[PDB]
RNA sequence: GUUAAUGUAGCUUAAAUUAUCAAAGCAAGGCACUGAAAAUGCCUAGAUGAGCCUCACAGCUCCAUUAACACCA
RNA sequence: AGAGUGUAGCUUAAAAGCACCCAACUUACACUUAGGAGAUUCAAUUGACGCUCUGA
RNA sequence: ACCUCGGAGCAGAACCCAACCUCCGAGCAGUACAUGCUAAGACUUCACCAGUCAAAGCGAACCUCAAUUGAUCCAAUAACUUGACCAACGGAACAAGUUACCCUAGGGAUAACAGCGCAAUCCUAUUCUAGAGUCCAUAUCAACAAUAGGGUUUACGACCUCGAUGUUGGAUCAGGACAUCCCGAUGGUGCAGCCGCUAUUAAAGGUUCGUUUGUUCAACGAUUAAAGUCCUACGUGAUCUGAGUUCAGACCGGAGUAAUCCAGGUCGGUUUCUAUCUACUUUAUUCCUCCCUGUACGAAAGGACAAGAGAAAUAAGG
RNA sequence: GUACCCUAACCGUGCAAAGGUAGCAUAAUCACUUGUUCCUUAAAUAGGGACCUGUAUGAAUGGCUCCACGAGGGUUCAGCUG
RNA sequence: CCGAGCCUGGUGAUAGCUGGUUGUCCAAGAUAGAAUCUUAGUUCAACUUUAAAUUUGCCCACAGAACCAAAUCCCCUUGUAAAUUUAACUGUUAGUCCAAAGAGGAACAGCUCUUUGGACACUAGGAAAAAACCUUGUAGAGAGAGUAAAAAAUUUAACACCCAUAGUAGGCCUAAAAGCAGCCACCAAUUAAGAAAGCGUUCAAGCUCAACACAAAAAUCCCAAACAUAUA
């Protein structure tokens, strides 16, 4: 298989562990800005 | 060697160009290509010409890419150079223009005539 | 990888974008003379250098 | 292809965050390593597998002093995947030759130089 | 259609590095066009080759070119440079260790 | 001429040449014309691919019939199909030389300018047929403004500045960290995760 | 799964749990100090 | 599809560079007129994209086309 | 009237080096080879002859 | 088509690096006639063979070109030297066709059949509204494209099998999928009714007989409620058949000097097994007639559903 | 080049030793080709009879009729029979 | 049993081809290539093994390696203990998958061909089973212990209500095209409704709107059982 393929590649498994280690994570505020006046 | 800090110091085709209309596009005014016929019967008066006007623009820094003659006419023959000029500004073109008038020695006639 | 060069380079200051309108070297000996006072000029690469290395006198001389 | 690794000189350039975090002191610091290989060199190139050879590391758990000096600290960066580097810090001095028989490495990377066998 | 181009590597470039001690005749780097340029103490085979001529040590420095002027080719691509221009090459100098030679006492007559 | 332009399945003189499939002019990021010159809304290209001429003739008819040209007008920002892409005769063993070149077809990266648009509108009178022409083509794309392009990249900056995450893709390939260039490619030090192949995550900090 | 599982164009599909995270993170900390104390 | 040859005036033959000639049509001439026989001209991007030289002139480049080949179950 | 000041054309040259002029080979330019003209504004770092500008 | 040598790309920066990979070339020409002799040190086309470079010295003077080539054999010549499109270019010798009369050794390293991979080709489903459909994108069909799925086809690959996995159709007996041809239940209609067209749902049951052809197909005849698309080693030859297709004979046309060949046609041409093990060996649909009624509907021509009754047919059980 | 119910010898310089004649013909005769049409069948890729671009028919590689003959290869009437 | 009988002899024909190659235990040990009527083989190299001699080997830092990307080469320190030479030979020279850079093919193949690096032909644990992915290598006994890799997460489409007079069928072009066939202008009444943004008329008329006001489908039979709530 080619390095640019149609299909999406499946990826090496220690490749797909530090795609899901690294993902983004959101900064949650500790109250709910719609529960703040 | 690309991985050095002397990396392209021997380069040089960057150095050397190695490989026309009227060109007023926005202020930078200029000719295209110009011809300037002399004719006169003297053959000592018409090359002798076609070199200042060449001496000319080499001490003002203007492009001549030829200075060739088209041949005679027998009438007698009429002698009769075309000196190729490129470029002049909008101070440039009357000075450049009246010195060639202001040097004229004996009876021959300019032209500013153009390509083809 | 590339590294950056540590002073300025070689002709660098000279380089323009109009090469017809810069004034050239039109013969042999005018190069050789720029040619012989750059190599004595000290640079920051490694070279051949490194390895291999009064009123009345006027008066009198115009008078005569 | 996959070739060797260079790693730039700003990964190792240690934040003041980084002094807070780890007990180390940037003036000062440590001069003896405590390495210990925690990962296999198998499925690794040859080039890390032979490093570990140099090292000593050829026993997993396994702790080995090495120096603090930037020609050992060269070949710990090659293979500072399959290793854990610790300081060994001295609380007591490094042991005269009358304390030599009787040291002990804790795991908290420390040379007790007098190892009795009785609580405090 | 595309017939020919089996042609092995002709395995040129530098046999002898930065800093290596070169005995005289040792080649120092084959090539193929002008890469590098003989300096002090290495000399041009018809092939192109660089040999040492002298014991020594190898350098590689820049330095300017200025070719001969019966060479043609060059002395029209020197005169169409702008005037401030300076043209360099990669040099190979042999830094000569040792003397030529001592004086050597033979006999008190 | 505020339409877009006929769009010729070849150039007037053709490669003669087979050009080996450079691959690499469909993934990463793209340098060339990716900020707007002389036109307000566009197509985004949000991935890879190749445009044949059947692609230009979908985005040149249908731009060109719903369109005010008193108002709007376009240009193109992709060539013209330049690259050659050989098929070998149908029914054939493997080997034997190289196929013939059959068509045409124009690279165009992730984050390129496809078309522009302009005039006297607004995006909302131009993401009708725009965001129709987008799911068209052979890769994910987008129907972006000038307000919408820059908002979409502010906020991915605003996404890499907030992340609690303390690993990112950035600083665990380029130090090597658990030996993890075994798995990557060397591309992946510029592309920093956000490229797999032909395809753009533009979700992946 | 076509043909040899784990092998080809078309793979099963292996997924990662809340094991293979922590076990990856556990390691990448094991690498922030290695780096901590290679800088001094 | 692969190898092989082919390219002509309005059409075909030829000429080994240069381009010949029988039909075709253009009129006039003899016949009451029309076909023939003469006596005259004409009609050739030599199928072509560039020119190493100069090229029907000869190799690439070629677009039509003509024969063989249109295996192996 | 005031300011800036000032080596031949230019010079963070100190009597220099490039620019510059003619003649011959070049259609001519260019190159080259033969030749050519050149200056520290005068007086003891200082003052007053000349130029540039801002004024009437 | 190719086989040797060289330049460039793949192979971006020491070297190297394949390909029936992509592009260019070479089998010489010219000028010297010290294009003499010698000799340190090296390079090396991944071995060897050959190929390169060279200071000093002797002797004089004051090679260009990337490739531009060919070993050994001792003879042709007095000697120095010279001799191959040995181009299959590390080179036997100048030795061809053919085999279905074939044989042997092997190979699943390697083809045909089947499985498998794959999905270009094929089939399908949605997205997009261009356009057809009087007007009207979406009753119906559908261009350019897009995103999915299937694994019927033509192909590709060469992974199991060549110490044998035996084939086209047919017979027999069928198992299954639903992407439904019929019967069932619904939504839409450019659905009045009758006929349809289209989609949702349903795999319980059913899905004909013949003439020509070895034919699957295909055409035609007569029917049917309908004469479904497929998969099962192109289901099933230790159940059967043998017309085609593969033999040994033979003409006919053509190719060849002939032997012989065509994939071109035609006549003829042995289908082996006593069952060891597994597995197994009694789990109601449809049509037509009549009636409703020539009513509803329709301007007519036409012409129904639902309910009811009777006749059949097949299937299963006797 | 021209036949003109698609039908004028009405002209034909290229050359070869000679340029397929009579007959038969979709043949046991490359493909095209289930060629065109009639009879035969309810239905005819079969069988028979006529027409010839049979551009690979053809005269002892023998051509064409016809009488007999055939465990030869096709087609058919009637009868008959699991 | 005749494409050339059968028997004996040469004959233990020859076979680069298949099959077979018999006590115990330990040790080292895998993939550059080139020539070849050669690619089913062999010779040389490379790799491997033993014995011997010696001195460096590997890892590497500044500096350095050309003009028309990842890295490598060279390289003292340093970490280390190996390497080169000499003597004697055998065998492997019919590889696979994965990651990466590419080539060919369809940016198809469990496809083919190079390169860099792994793993496999070698043990064990895991990914269900599993040569090639992940963890882990140096061997034994134990009814000890700490660990390594190691268990998939997701469930998605409501939406305005009200109201509509008027310069004028704006002119032109058009049989006439009036807000809507086309072009130009696009002002103006009342507090507020465009010389009209979708439908609709041969053209009109009518309807609204803008304006006030308030994702999935294939063939024997789905495929662990199950479980939202007890403290990392
Ligand atoms: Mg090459
Ligand atoms: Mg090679
Ligand atoms: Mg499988
Ligand atoms: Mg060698
Ligand atoms: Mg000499
Ligand atoms: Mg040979
Ligand atoms: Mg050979
Ligand atoms: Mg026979
Ligand atoms: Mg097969
Ligand atoms: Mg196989
Ligand atoms: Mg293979
Ligand atoms: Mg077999
Ligand atoms: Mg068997
Ligand atoms: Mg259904
Ligand atoms: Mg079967
Ligand atoms: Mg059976
Ligand atoms: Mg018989
Ligand atoms: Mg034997
Ligand atoms: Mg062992
Ligand atoms: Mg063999
Ligand atoms: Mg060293
Ligand atoms: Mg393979
Ligand atoms: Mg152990
Ligand atoms: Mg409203």
């Amino acid at each position: 298989s080619k390095a640019v393929t149609r299909h999406r590649r499946v990826m090496h498994f220690q490749r797909q562990k530090l795609m899901a280690v690294t993902e983004y994570i959101p900064p949650k505020p500790a109250i709910h800005p719609s529960c703040l006046p | 060697y690309k991985t050095k800090p002397t990396h392209g110091i021997g380069k040089y085709k960057h150095l050397i160009k190695a490989e026309v209309r009227a060109i007023n596009l926005g202020t930078d005014y200029e000719y295209g290509v110009l011809n300037i016929h002399l004719t006169a019967y003297d053959m000592t008066l018409a090359e002798s010409y076609a070199q200042y006007v060449h001496n000319l623009c080499n001490s003002l820094s203007i492009k001549v890419e030829e200075s060739y003659a088209m041949p005679t006419k027998t009438i007698l023959t009429t002698h009769e150079r075309v000196v190729q000029i490129s470029g002049l500004s909008a101070t440039f073109a009357e000075i450049f223009l009246e010195i060639i008038q202001s040097s004229l020695p004996e009876g021959v006639r300019l032209s500013v005539k153009e390509h083809t | 990888r590339r590294t950056p060069p540590l002073g300025p380079m070689p002709n660098s200051d000279i380089d323009l974008s109009n090469l017809e309108r810069l004034e050239k070297y039109r013969s042999f000996d005018r190069y050789r003379r720029r040619a012989e006072q750059e190599a004595q000029a000290p640079h920051w690469w490694r070279t051949y250098r490194e390895y291999f290395g009064r009123t009345q006198q006027l008066l009198e001389r115009k008078q005569a | 292809k996959f070739t060797r690794s260079r790693i730039p000189e700003k990964v190792f350039q240690a934040s003041p965050e980084d002094h807070e975090k780890y007990g180390g002191d940037p003036q000062n610091p440590h001069k003896l390593h405590i390495v210990t290989r925690i990962k296999s060199t198998r499925r690794r190139p040859y080039w890390e597998k032979d490093i570990i050879k140099m090292l000593g590391l050829e026993k997993a758990h396994t702790p080995q002093v090495h120096k603090n000096i930037p020609s050992v600290n060269a070949k710990l960066k090659v293979v500072k995947h399959l290793i854990r580097i610790k300081p060994l810090k001295l609380p007591q001095g490094l042991p005269a030759e009358e304390n030599m028989s009787n040291t002990c490495l804790k795991s908290t990377g420390e040379l007790v130089v007098q190892w009795h066998l009785k609580p405090v | 259609k595309n017939l020919g181009g089996k042609s092995s590597g002709r395995r040129q470039g530098i046999k002898k590095m930065e800093g290596h001690y070169v005995h005289a005749g040792n080649i120092i780097a084959t090539q193929r066009h002008f890469r590098w340029h003989p300096g002090a103490h290495v000399g041009v085979g018809k092939n192109k080759c660089l040999y040492a001529l002298e014991e020594g040590i190898v350098r590689y420095t820049k330095e300017v070119y200025v070719p001969h002027p019966r060479n043609t080719e060059a002395v029209d691509l020197i005169t169409r440079l702008p005037k401030g221009a300076v043209l360099y090459k990669t040099f190979v100098h042999v830094v000569p260790a040792k003397p030529e030679g001592t004086f050597k006492l033979v006999a008190m007559l | 001429k505020p339409k877009l332009r006929f769009i010729e399945r070849a150039p007037l003189v053709p490669k003669v040449r087979r050009e080996p499939k450079n691959l690499s002019d469909i993934r990463g990021p793209s340098t060339e014309a990716t900020e707007f010159t002389e036109g307000n809304f566009a197509i985004l290209a949000l991935g890879g691919g190749y445009l044949h001429w059947g692609h230009f003739e979908m985005m040149r008819l249908t731009i060109n019939r719903s369109m005010d040209p008193k108002n709007m007008f376009a240009i193109w920002r992709v060539p013209a199909p330049f690259k050659p892409i050989t098929r070998k005769s149908v029914g054939h063993r493997m080997g034997g030389g190289k196929g013939a070149i059959d068509h045409y077809v124009t690279p165009v990266k992730a984050g390129r300018l496809v078309v522009e648009m302009g005039g006297r509108c607004e995006f909302e009178e131009v993401q009708g047929f725009l965001d129709q022409v987008a799911h068209k083509l052979p890769f994910a794309a987008k129907a972006v403004s000038r307000g919408t392009l820059e908002k979409m990249r502010k906020d991915q900056e605003e996404r890499e500045r907030n992340n609690q995450n303390p690993w990112t893709f950035e600083r665990i390939a380029t130090a090597n960290m658990l030996g993890i260039r075994k798995v990557l490619s060397p591309y992946d030090l510029t592309h920093k995760g956000k490229y797999w192949g032909k395809f753009y995550m533009p979700k992946r900090v | 799964i076509p043909g040899r599982q784990w092998i080809g164009k078309h793979r099963r599909p292996r997924f990662v749990s809340l094991r293979a995270k922590q076990n990856m993170i556990r390691r990448l900390e094991i690498e922030a100090e290695n780096h901590y104390w290679l800088s001094m």
